[PDB]
């Protein structure tokens, strides 16, 4: 056993080892192994990405309009940002501009995006970490409706609907069929919920189950389908007419009113239901606004996102700040450069890959997909992994770092960012949130702030729908309905030899896409995805990533019931298949 | 009344076909876990994790045994002995055989589980291979799509439920209700394919009027699947619809059959 | 001015005239004369069928096959039940036996029809009869939520939502653009709901006007769109493919789960929200028990309807029973033929149509249809009318008898004769609904109770959905897909000569299509509709109508404000389109 | 702001179009009505009756003369001196001569208003009449269908809310967004119809694979509108999804062109 210093951790791996494969309620295949000492502490953390498949090898050699199809792939539940991330590559090599219209759909598809997958997150896979399913069979109808009520002006909450949801929980439990609550942490000590607010919780998990699959209709009107919509480089694929014979076969008024419905019904739940859930949680949870404040206070990343000028993606398009904190520096917010081989750099010395050189980073214009799956010593075998070995390699994640710097990046990542930045609607809100919860800003930087974070986008998304919605409006009023250019479509006029950078702000996080092509096909395709930096494994200096430090001096209660590591880890919103594409 | 136990597993695979199911309009998934099977295990949904989430996946394999039905998202890698894709710290390989073996009959969600898709397509890194390929004595229906259409997803549970057998299959093992027919052969852009008007650029007055995408690379005319008629999303729309041609994503290699943007060769 | 004795009324037409044209909230074109005494009291009233169309002659030598299509027509309130008759009334000619597919098919659209035309009335034509719409502005929110919340377990009940749309119609009224609401009896000393009721009824007006688009994607589904679906004589198009190639290409099983889903929600609605409100209704307006009678205490008819076993239209197979009675004797339900030239009559002494003989009633099958706008001695000219002449032709409405006597048809008769015959659902449910309100049984044979009868009927018909659908599901489960018999679809096969009766129970009474065919084509068609029953003119011995009966002896508080004729007239839901055809 | 005032009357019809108009599922009828314009007289929907109403009636088109759109549902009757429809004791045609004569525009909702549909059909015992034979000195819109499409209803509403000015039409008056094309044009089933694959009688094996109803008398050859492509009741189905022929029911006089089980003798 060793002890080593890093980022202000003393990293330990002494004392007993856990073992969590696999972590369930996330996006693909993760194992977390950890060793706590005598007081139940975490003093040792291992995030494990135990997927590949290999896209940026499959990649090669494909027509670079095709690209955007097989990278959407990488991942169905952040679906549509790895296709938005390919058409901004592409176009960036090719020097290709969409038209306006074309600009601001993506930008309904990927707010659209946000709204669906943080709800779905927030319900389906952070929220039996926080709400006791079983507690909510001895919570009192009446005394549900009087809390919901106080919380919210969402109609749903009649003292008869609250039994019925309960009655249903009886009905389904009864026969020992327990189905996804099999075998749960239900009882454990930290489900701090009153039985009524459980309840309340659970009713909500199914209202989000259900209404989720209405956002995304959206995706279908103007992608054709949800998951995986469609693009195209140039733009879009979705021709509008809206006054000329023919509009049947195409986006017309009956489409977009029916987008404009979807936008109504989707701002009114994440607004009057997920909104005072998650303040709820904050309320009834305050000792987690200390928990798991790992780089959040260190160092944060976001490339930015949303522009609102076509095909200017500058700070004064960006509606979505880009920035970098580094040190805990966050009155010098500095700017990030995705083509400074100096900035965002891959390692490999502790994952399962193969570089000329594993000492060094590499940028992902230079970077290397050569996987060598190679654990060393185990306890166990190379197909039977008792004990991973972190001092060695680990994991199939690579190593993102920005200046040598490891980054947390996602929704919290990018709130302080903004607030950092000034900018005022968020300076505003966190205010608002923080004083509400009578806690210092310092408690965003925390578990429970990953999650209030992401809560806040949701809502923000919410609103920027319906403001790119009537900015395609106007443009239609003013007979601008151009969706694609297609000067640049055929092979024949693009450079022979070209490069591009893709970037976004995904659900999880900052996004990029590196795309080299030659003689009218793929050469190279680089991704680096908002998980790969969250969960990260180490570098050669033994710096750890955002999980393993957001666990680092975590207290568990019940050593054998990981619910703390769960409640951390959910917090981030892992997917693991775009972590290693 | 018991309802049926399904074990839902998930090799390589972006998630996109548990999405998909969860998007049913009717039934709507919750109706369907709560009221038509008993989903027992599944790593994306389920509350338990890593030891405990293993006992429910002992315990329910070993008293439903031969009772149960398997739901394959994904695949198994067969590259680096199995492990490009690592269970319990075990190939995934070896979990797929052991909820197999137990199994009254599979269904392979997707075409990942189906037939390969992304990851199998050239150069296939990891050696990804369908279902069928490994489990060679079970019952497998295929339901392929990247990922299938909601509805198909539920129609099928709720056909299997209500009817008590397996829906019958083609050749394939596609269900012949919703992959007995082409997307071309119920395509509402078909009038402009056999008048001869196509869309020849994005965006033209020919896209504008809904012509046809066959000159686009729309591959329609070789895909077997619903979606020009039960379409997507409760009905709102189909990739066709909304002005870009079918990718093929329900064939068998269609990753791997040139460019989307090239015209079908030889059509049927 | 004249005084006479009928039916135990004083026809008395001295004393001060009121006219109301148009009345509104109704399909169709109505006006309603009435006399008042010095004590406004009415004592004579007048039903005027102000429209007409002549479908019974522009049918004449179509094709047999085409007749249910135009009959359709009729009315697009009621729609699909003239369709429904017509292919009965053309099957049972030609001498047709359909699939037992279709006849479950059959009475699942109209057991759809039943629910969305009974739930519209309810709220958009009855409800601002009995809600005051403006005084809900007066509510408060909390109180509401408190009573709803007492009523039922419907989920919609928070004291924010009732305050949201308390707002809605604050915004609404605050430009002085009072739209439907303008001009309207709001403050009439007959609204008696608490401010807190009238907000809970305004706030479920709009909800049903929302939720009643869904049911009729059941119409959709099976018979292509709605209004007006599509049908044929030998069974239904909709052809069925569970598990062959080419199932998209027709009902499956997704189409069949969508037709489950419609079905659970309406029952829901109907059952939490419709239910309740009618109930919260009778509580309010007790006194509403004692007036409207009419013809209710003394004849009332129904033909029966929904056939079980099918073309079986006998009393062991029709779900909703047939019956009539007369003279008040509800111990002898009395069996209905409508073949006997004896029993179904009309007259148009008092009807704007020529006869050879107009002092004699003429059954269907010897109808004729002739129109002849003869007003005679009018105060005002014929195409200036200030008052109607009710001594002399006064409708474009004919007068059916039953054996020579004066009908009541609908919800409340049905119920009637469903209680009488000892039907124990019925008999369980009426007695269930007088007993919470604490009124005697006769309290139903009143324009409150007809209210009460139809929203019963609505969640009869909702339990019946599902038990028609089990039945196809089962048919389904057994191999049995047929829809169509076309063994005598081909002219050639018919006789050269035939006729034949279709029948049913429409949403709003008994409706009977009778038809004759030779030599292939539609020889005579006459229809008998319900509102052609209720709103009947009078006969050669004088005897009034259902309408003309349930006005008389009404008392009115305010003479120039019509609301208690309106309340009684829109207790029979009248439908004028289909009263005229 | 003020919302645009509308009057909408009713002359001889069986209120499908109405019924039409309040399924409409975006913007919902509820929306349209409170938010989007002033629904300032509509005898079906209307609290006041009698002299009420016609006060409202006098009142909106007094204080809005020359600011109102005229919304016309059914048609007036010529016969006997227009009394086969009577409005508060005088011909029906009186008052939309009177309607008319303010309004900015008409839209003349369904067939019957548009061309005279059923109460029009051979003999037309009333001697029915479509609007724009009485009234030759306004725009009218012709939105036909029996009745039209809801959702096509309220998009026709929101482009003349969201652009301020009436559709552009075709030289028969209809909006060439919905009407341009025929149901033929955009027929999911046009595969069959090219193929020769044809349903011969009601629930053959044709029937149950969804081939073309040209041998039933489908009339989509020779009809514009929009049921093949927008379909019906937030997209649910359309009459020849549910195996039912067009009747032609958006085109003039089609109750009159033969019967509906006749094939289409002239094709386009
Ligand atoms: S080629 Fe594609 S768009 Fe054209 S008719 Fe066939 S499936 Fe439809
Ligand atoms: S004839 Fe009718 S069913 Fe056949 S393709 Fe044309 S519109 Fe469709
Ligand atoms: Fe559907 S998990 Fe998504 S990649 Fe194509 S099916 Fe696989
Ligand atoms: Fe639509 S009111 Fe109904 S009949 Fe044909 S449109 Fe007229
Ligand atoms: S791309 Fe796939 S989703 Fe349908 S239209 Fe083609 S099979
Ligand atoms: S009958 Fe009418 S509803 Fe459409 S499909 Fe034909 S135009
Ligand atoms: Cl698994
Ligand atoms: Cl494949
Ligand atoms: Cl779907
Ligand atoms: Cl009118
Ligand atoms: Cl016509
Ligand atoms: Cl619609
Ligand atoms: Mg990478
Ligand atoms: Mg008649």
């Amino acid at each position: 056993s060793t002890q080593y210093e890093t980022q202000g951790y003393t990293i330990n791996n002494a004392g007993r080892r856990l073992v969590v494969d696999p972590i369930t309620r996330i996006q693909g295949h993760m194992r977390c192994e950890v060793n706590i000492n005598d007081q139940n502490v975490i003093t040792n953390a291992v995030s494990c990405g135990t997927m590949f498949r290999g896209l940026e090898i499959i990649l090669q050699g494909r027509d670079p309009r095709d690209a955007w199809a097989f990278v959407e792939r990488i991942c169905g539940v952040c679906t549509g940002v790895h296709a938005l991330a390919s058409v901004y590559a592409i176009e960036d090599a090719i020097g290709i501009k969409v038209p306006d219209n074309a600009n601001i759909i993506r930008n309904i598809m990927l707010a659209t995006l946000w709204c669906h997958d943080h709800l779905v997150h927030f319900y389906q896979l952070a929220g039996m970490d926080w709400i006791d399913v079983l507690d909510a069979l001895k919570a009192d109808p009446r005394k549900t409706s009087e809390l919901a009520q106080s919380l919210s002006s969402w109609p749903k909450s009649s003292p008869g609907y609250f039994f019925d949801v309960q009655n249903r929980l009886k009905k389904f439990v009864e026969g020992g069929q327990l189905g996804i609550f099999r075998n749960g942490y239900w009882g454990h000590p930290q489900y701090k919920l009153p039985p009524e607010a459980n309840l309340m919780g659970f009713a909500h998990y199914l209202e989000a189950l259900d209404f989720q699959r209405e956002i995304v209709k959206i995706h279908a009107v103007f992608g054709g389908k949800n998951p995986h919509p469609n693009w195209i480089v140039g733009g879009m694929p979705c021709a509008i007419n809206i006054d000329e014979s023919g509009a049947v076969g195409a986006v017309n008024m009956e489409r977009l009113n029916l987008v404009q419905s979807i936008i109504t019904r989707t701002a009114d739940f994440i607004n009057n239901v997920m909104i005072p859930d998650a303040l709820a949680i904050g309320q009834f949870n305050k000792p987690w606004s200390e928990i798991g404040t790992g780089l959040s206070d260190k160092c944060v990343l976001s490339y930015g996102a949303f522009p609102d000028i076509a095909n200017d993606f500058g700070e004064k398009s960006l509606l979505m700040p880009g920035g970098a904190v580094i040190n805990g520096d966050f009155n010098n917010v500095l700017p990030v450069d995705l083509v400074d081989p100096q900035q965002v750099q891959e390692f490999v010395d502790h994952a399962w890959y193969r570089y000329p050189n594993d000492q060094v980073g590499r940028h992902p214009f230079d970077g290397i997909t050569d996987p060598w799956y190679n654990p060393g010593d185990v306890k166990g075998s190379d197909t039977n992994i008792q004990q991973l070995n972190e001092q060695e390699r680990y994991s199939w994640i690579k190593a993102p770092r920005w200046r040598g710097n490891a980054m947390e990046v996602g929704p919290l990542a990018r709130t302080l960012i903004a607030y950092h930045k000034g900018d005022a609607a968020t300076v505003e809100s966190v205010d608002r949130m923080m004083s509400a919860l009578n806690l210092p800003l310092s408690g965003i930087q925390s578990t429970l702030g990953r999650i209030l974070c992401r809560a806040h986008e949701a809502q923000w998304a919410a609103g920027k729908l319906q403001y790119f919605f009537d900015k395609l409006m106007t443009n239609l009023k003013n007979g601008n309905l151009a969706t694609a250019s297609t000067e640049k479509w055929e092979p024949a006029t693009w450079p022979t030899e070209c490069r591009g950078v893709g970037f976004t702000e995904a659900p999880r996080g900052a996004l990029g896409h590196w795309a080299a092509i030659r003689d009218g096909k793929i050469d190279l395709y680089q991704c680096v995805v908002p998980t790969t930096w969250n969960a990260s494994p180490r570098d050669p200096k033994g710096q750890i990533g955002a999980y393993e430090a957001a666990l680092m001096n975590t207290k568990m209660a019940i050593p054998e019931q990981p619910l703390e590591i769960l409640r951390t880890l959910h917090s981030f919103d892992p997917c693991l298949a775009c972590s290693t594409h | 009344k018991p309802r049926i136990p399904v074990v839902w597993i998930h090799g390589l695979e972006c998630t996109c076909c548990t999405e998909s199911f969860i998007r049913s309009a009717h039934p709507l998934a919750k109706d369907v876990i709560l009221s038509l099977i008993s989903l027992d295990y599944d790593d994306t949904l389920m509350a338990a994790a890593g030891t405990q989430a293993e006992e429910v996946f002992e315990d329910i394999i070993t008293q439903y045994n031969g009772k149960y039905i398997l739901a394959v998202e994904g695949n198994p890698p067969l590259g680096e002995q199995g492990m490009f894709c690592i269970s319990s710290g075990r190939p995934f390989i070896e979990k797929l055989k052991r909820a197999a073996a137990g199994a009254s009959a599979i269904i392979a969600w997707g075409t990942c589980a189906s037939w390969g898709c992304v990851q199998a397509a050239r150069p296939n890194p990891t050696q990804a291979t369908p279902i069928d390929k490994v489990i060679t004595d079970k019952p497998i229906i295929k339901v392929p799509g990247c990922p299938p259409i909601p509805d198909v997803m539920s129609a099928i549970i709720t056909y299997m439920v209500t009817f008590d057998r397996l829906p019958d299959v083609d050749r394939m093992g596609r269900p012949l209700m919703f992959y007995g027919q082409r997307i071309h052969d119920k395509c509402y852009r078909r009038a402009h394919f056999d008048a001869g008007e196509f869309v020849q650029s994005w965006d033209d007055d020919a896209a504008r009027k809904g012509y046809c995408l066959y000159k686009m690379g729309c591959k329609g005319p070789t895909t077997y699947n619903a979606c020009s008629s039960t379409r997507w999303n409760d009905g709102v729309s189909f990739p066709i619809q909304s002005g870009h041609g079918c990718l093929g994503c329900a064939e068998n290699g269609f990753w791997d059959r040139g460019s989307f943007y090239s015209r079908v060769v030889d059509i049927p």
